[PDB]
């Protein structure tokens, strides 16, 4: 998981 | 296509 | 009166830009799982017979004359328009390769009275980036307006980030490709993307060895400013 | 399952707060019309079975008080919550009778981690507003869930621009809300009513000024949405 | 008519  | 115009 | 025409001969265009890799006059992280989303993306539309164009890591000023250019073609024969953004954002912007630019800007090409081939059908925008840098830590259980007939479905409510995995892509699109897959031919697309809402609150939460960034949540944010009511079928 | 459970002992409140006239020194206008608006409201939901409470000229200072209390109260037993706003506004703002007060605070008191007897409720808030001062010229024709999630923000008017009210009949937006609801609650799911307010506010309604930069104007609402579930009000 |  990773922020856009 | 991936990529068309 | 109540759903929109959608037996013109032509669905409609589906413009898909996928942005991964920037330039390092802006440095941001390559945006590892986009290209599943991509995919999944032109798949899902091609069933839905959309006549979809993928683009791939263009600049803002790409974005803009591609944007431009394809609100100057003729739509007549086509029912509806999609485009779907995936890249960087912050709260009403998205980012070219080299920069943002102005989700606005972009919209407002497609104004009824600046398309005019398009004016009364609807136009769909599907927006996989940031709108901010805020977290959800959640909780436990004669004329029509220039401005008609646009949705903005925004991956996330605003201020908040948005999130992707690098292996299955993001939350928000691989639930929309699911539950048009699932219900394009039974649900009008306000429900849909309800549905698409709910999976992405309920079934995804962030894993990270980062304690600051673990156990977070995302509801997405659906802007709709159509008149009708919208079927696929 | 799809749909929000609506059983509870209590369809919930509906709180109307109902600006009319301002304080001299903000320089803002009265809004000839909005009683108008907020009769129509009030015996619209008296008629869905929401607890309707009116409140009238609210000072900013009065208006998150009476939030801050709502969303204190126990809504154990009420299976939503409505909030209306009547009054000036710019983009993210809605005016008390003497100044400001940020939208994002008043939502802020109903989070899922905050409010929790409203936690996985669907909470609406309706508001009848400026959002700026552009004006439409138109064209011929083991589980969590997020603190965000289950809001409904149903705006009159698209962001940036002008909201038009009627100073006989009232708002065109509230005007046709509570006509469609009056229509259609027996009918329809709630984002299908608010597609055909969308429908009447743009077809049906344009300004008649004797200033031309305000004559033959349009509206659009705009409906925001994270909710998880359809909203039926039967 | 009115804006708000």
């Amino acid at each position: 998981d990773e922020v856009d | 296509g991936v990529d068309d115009d | 009166d109540n759903s929109y025409k959608m037996d013109y001969p032509e669905m409609g265009l589906c413009i898909i830009i996928n942005n991964k890799n920037f330039h390092k006059s802006t440095g941001m992280t390559s945006r590892s799982g986009t290209d599943v989303d991509a995919a999944n993306l032109r798949e899902t539309f091609r069933n839905l017979k959309y006549e979809v164009r993928n683009k791939n890591d263009l600049t803002r000023e790409e974005i803009v004359e591609l944007m431009r250019d394809v609100s100057k073609e003729d739509h007549s024969k086509r029912s509806s328009f999609v485009c779907v953004l995936l890249s960087h954002g912050e709260e009403g912007i998205i980012f070219g390769t080299n920069g943002p630019v102005d989700l606005k800007k972009i919209g407002n090409f497609f104004r009824g009275d600046r398309c005019r081939s398009l004016t009364g059908k609807p136009k769909l925008f599907i927006i996989q980036a940031c709108r901010g840098t805020e977290l959800d830590c959640g909780i436990e259980t004669h004329k029509i307006p220039v401005e008609a007939d646009f949705l903005y479905a925004y991956s996330t409510a605003p201020g908040y980030y948005s999130w992707r995995n690098s292996k299955d892509g993001s939350w928000f699109i691989q639930s929309l490709c699911a539950m048009l897959k699932q219900y394009a031919d039974k649900l009008e697309f306000m429900h849909i993307l309800t549905r698409v809402n709910r999976k992405v609150a309920t079934e995804f939460e962030s894993f990270s060895f980062d304690a600051t960034f673990h156990a977070k949540k995302q509801i997405p944010c659906i802007v709709s400013m159509l008149t009708k009511e919208l079927y696929f079928y």
